[PDB]
């Protein structure tokens, strides 16, 4: 039964964890004791309606806030796949982890809203949906099902019109970023009723599409490049009672076994792995796509952080001293020169990185230089550009490992602009 | 010809400050501006001829050779500069190296004042240069801090930390203790300011709830905390990205307001290039030009151009704002290559 990771993005309160915890709860996978249990201490909160959620936000201070700080893990299984489903933050502070997140993910769930206003502000200028939608295009995220949720909200109430209004504005921006609209479905849900999310809901007669679930099983998936070097971007490091530190992240590239010897990139620390996990069940080998958990012998938690890399000894992960990327601008309030430093979200990891020369002005649909060493760039320029990271940074060509070659840009809580690494000058 | 700027003077101050004689032989000489030059010359004049009393022939050679490079120096010129002049001549005793710097200070010298001794006394050019507006920056999250230093338009980061608070070797720590652990460095790194009277304020910033908790908190020495700024700041990144965040978003500590006037002058320079409005004037002669027509409303400066000092004259005068790009700043660089470090916004067109 093949694997894969799911994404669930979209704007702060829109209904993403809900929507998980409700579906892995109709799916039987949460004890409803607990389900019991969460709701009750939900309640002496002041907070009911978040019973579902709180099944991912564990944290005190999401419970305090009511909101996703970091990603969860949860696996479950449909008829055709198992997934891995990454429940990410939608709150603007925390989009540098929904990010991390996306570069994760094989697929996406686009939780989006239909309630009055909640919808508009997703979709706004400075809204996450739009944010979410072109992060995970640009990490390289290719299919995607949007949940038009909340249809059961009294300012909704199941109404085909709304659905259609956020069904058509959605289009023709996914449309503008490159997605292949026609073939993406727009399921009407209620993360909180439990509409259309396994079943078939009585309430919406007029929708004839797939269920949730029927859409997950829709999905196909990706390729599995065993055959390229290990690559595998650490999203946390852990320290844990019996197996000792231990780095999670996802086989982007090649295979890793019980026993392998491992190093990490940049620090250039060398361990062994004691043991594999992937959610909870032990392994001897991991692939491309597998989610996992790697004990380490030798190597210190200290050493080791979220961003590094880890590699086979033979093939170490590529430091770059600089490199080089085709970009393009997508917001920016004046202009961008030689010497500019946005933060570089690049696989797991966020390194400032400051532009030492912008070797080309393109035209951003045809690709042909328009400019030798344009004295700057502004918002709708794609261009050729250096790249020095302010600290140590592990990227690929794009042409070589995609995975670790596609990148954001962003500068004072905003994203920029996008990029592929065309060229990588190593350390 | 010799006045240098504030910035160029605590670099040379950092040179002076390494210079040390075995007697009082390095010369220190203060000369306010409008002393006729042939009256110090005068002055020098009796000093030498009391040198011969040094018995100690080591000791009166050093001094007569400082006095004759000072003598020789302030020979060469007419009159002094608008600032006045200081000298500092004679020789390190542990390089080996003679030298006798001369120049004009970015402020002007009130006393006459000259002195034979073991160090260069530099006092009144370090009084000169410390501002005594330094603000010190903390980001905190629950598992990552940055702590970071502002003075003017310079930002830097001074540490950066990570704890091992979790979301054979094992190793494990609760939010309470990575608190303290930001707090005492923190402290070691910034209480030492805040007693030379250097440092005039704490921001502590970062994303959600941490940030506040590190602030009731007993983490920060009494002595940071009674510099707080009131108004904790939200900011989502770490290093200097969170640094910049944090300064730019403080609206209420004015000693921000330096780095953000630095910061928003460029923006305004970029923005005008962007949109094509040609309100932007570069070169000596047309900024000239623009300037005496009173046409500048900001001008910008290169910190590292050697007329800086002339075209801050000139600005105040003219009625242009000044703004001195500092090469830690982003633009620094591009500034100066591409406009040689000297241009101007215009409030009208000239064409
Ligand atoms: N009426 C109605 N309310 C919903 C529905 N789904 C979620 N909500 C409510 O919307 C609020 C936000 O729920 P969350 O699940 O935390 O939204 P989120 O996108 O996962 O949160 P963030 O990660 O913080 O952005 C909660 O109070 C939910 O009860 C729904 O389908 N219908
Ligand atoms: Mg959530």
């Amino acid at each position: 039964k093949p694997h894969m990771n799911l994404v669930v993005i979209g704007h702060v309160d829109h209904g993403k964890s809900t929507l998980v915890g409700h579906l892995l709860y109709r799916l039987g996978y949460i004890e409803e004791k607990k389900l019991k249990e969460l709701e009750e201490q939900a309640k002496s909160r002041g907070k009911e309606s978040f019973k579902f959620a709180w099944i991912l936000d564990k944290m005190k201070e999401e419970r305090e806030r009511g909101i996703t700080i970091d990603l969860t893990f949860m696996k479950f299984e449909t008829k055709k796949y198992v997934f891995t489903i990454i429940d990410a933050p939608g709150h603007r502070d925390f989009v540098k982890n929904m990010i991390t997140g996306a570069s994760q993910a094989d697929a996406a769930i686009l939780v989006v809203s239909a309630r009055k206003g909640e919808f508009e502000a997703g979709m706004s200028t400075e809204g996450q949906t739009r944010e979410h939608l072109l992060l995970a295009r640009t990490m390289g995220i290719e299919q995607i099902i949007v949940a038009v949720n909340k249809m059961d909200a009294p300012d909704v109430n199941y109404d085909q019109k709304r659905y259609e209004f956020v069904v058509s504005v959605l289009k023709k921006f996914m449309k503008g970023l490159g997605y292949q609209v026609d073939k993406i479905p727009f399921i009407p849900v209620s993360a909180w009723k439990g509409d259309n999310l396994i079943e078939r809901s009585p309430n919406m007669p007029w929708y004839n599409g797939p269920t949730l679930v029927e859409a997950l099983d829709q999905l196909q998936p990706p390729a599995k490049p065993v055959d390229k070097p290990l690559r595998i971007p650490v999203q946390n490091v852990y320290s844990i009672p019996g197996a000792g530190t231990v780095p999670v992240g996802r086989v982007e590239t090649g295979v890793l076994r019980v026993g392998d010897k491992v190093v990490f990139m940049p620090p250039g620390v060398v361990g062994e792995v004691r043991s594999i996990e992937m959610h909870y069940q032990q392994l001897q080998q991991a692939e491309p796509g597998d989610n996992i958990g790697f004990a380490v012998r030798g190597v210190s938690k200290s050493d080791i952080k979220r961003g590094d890399v880890a590699g086979h000894l033979d093939k170490p992960p590529t430091v770059a001293e600089e490199f080089e990327a085709r970009i393009f601008v997508i917001w920016h309030p004046s202009a961008i020169t030689v010497g500019y430093t946005p933060v570089i979200h690049v696989h797991t990891a966020s390194v400032s990185s400051r532009i030492i020369e912008i070797k080309a002005k393109l035209d951003p649909k045809t690709g042909q230089v328009v400019e030798q060493n344009p004295q700057f760039l502004k918002a709708g320029d794609a261009a050729i550009v250096r790249f020095k990271p302010v600290k140590p940074l592990v990227v690929e060509k794009f042409s070589e490992i995609p995975q670790l070659g596609r990148f954001a840009m962003r500068d004072m809580n905003r994203t920029v602009g996008i990029g592929i690494v065309t060229d990588v000058k190593p350390a | 010809r010799l006045t240098i700027s504030k910035r160029e003077l605590a670099r040379l101050l950092k040179e002076l400050k390494k210079w040390s004689a075995p007697a009082t032989v390095l010369l220190s000489l203060y000369i306010p501006p409008g002393r006729p030059l042939s009256d110090v010359m005068t002055l020098l004049r009796q000093e030498y001829s009391i040198t011969d009393n040094i018995k100690l022939k080591r000791t009166r050679q050093a001094v007569k050779r400082a006095l004759s490079a000072a003598m020789d120096r302030l020979q060469m010129l007419t009159s002094t500069p608008p600032n006045g002049l200081v000298l500092f001549c004679g020789e390190d005793m542990s390089t080996g190296k003679f030298e006798c710097f001369m120049f004009s200070p970015p402020e002007p010298i009130r006393v006459f004042y000259y002195r034979t001794d073991k160090r260069f006394i530099t006092d009144f050019l370090e009084d000169m240069v410390e501002d005594n507006n330094a603000i010190g920056i903390i980001i905190v999250e629950r598992d990552q801090a940055t702590i970071g230093l502002l003075k003017g338009a310079r930002l830097e980061v001074l540490k950066e930390l990570e704890g091992f608070v979790p979301g054979e070797r094992i190793i494990e720590q609760m939010v309470d203790e990575f608190f303290k652990k930001v707090g005492e460095e923190a402290s070691n790194l910034l209480v030492p300011l805040a007693e030379k009277g250097v440092l005039k304020g704490v921001i502590v910033a970062g994303p959600g709830l941490a940030k506040q908790e590190f602030v009731e908190g007993n983490y920060l020495d009494y002595r940071l905390k009674k510099i707080l700024a009131p108004e904790l700041v939200d900011v989502a990144y770490q290093g200097l990205q969170g640094l910049k965040e944090a300064v730019m978003k403080a609206e209420k500590v004015v000693e921000a307001q330096m780095y953000r006037d630095a910061v928003n002058a460029m923006e305004e320079f970029k923005l005008h290039l962007a949109k094509g409005t040609g309100m932007i004037v570069y070169g000596e002669k047309d900024v000239e030009a623009a300037l005496e027509m009173g046409a500048v409303k900001t001008l910008l400066i290169h910190e590292s151009r050697e007329d800086l000092e002339e075209w801050v004259e000139k600005a105040k005068s003219s009625g242009a704002q000044v703004i001195v790009v500092p090469e830690s700043l982003a633009e620094a660089e591009w500034f100066l290559k591409t406009f040689g470090g000297l241009a101007g916004i215009l409030r009208f067109r000239i064409s």
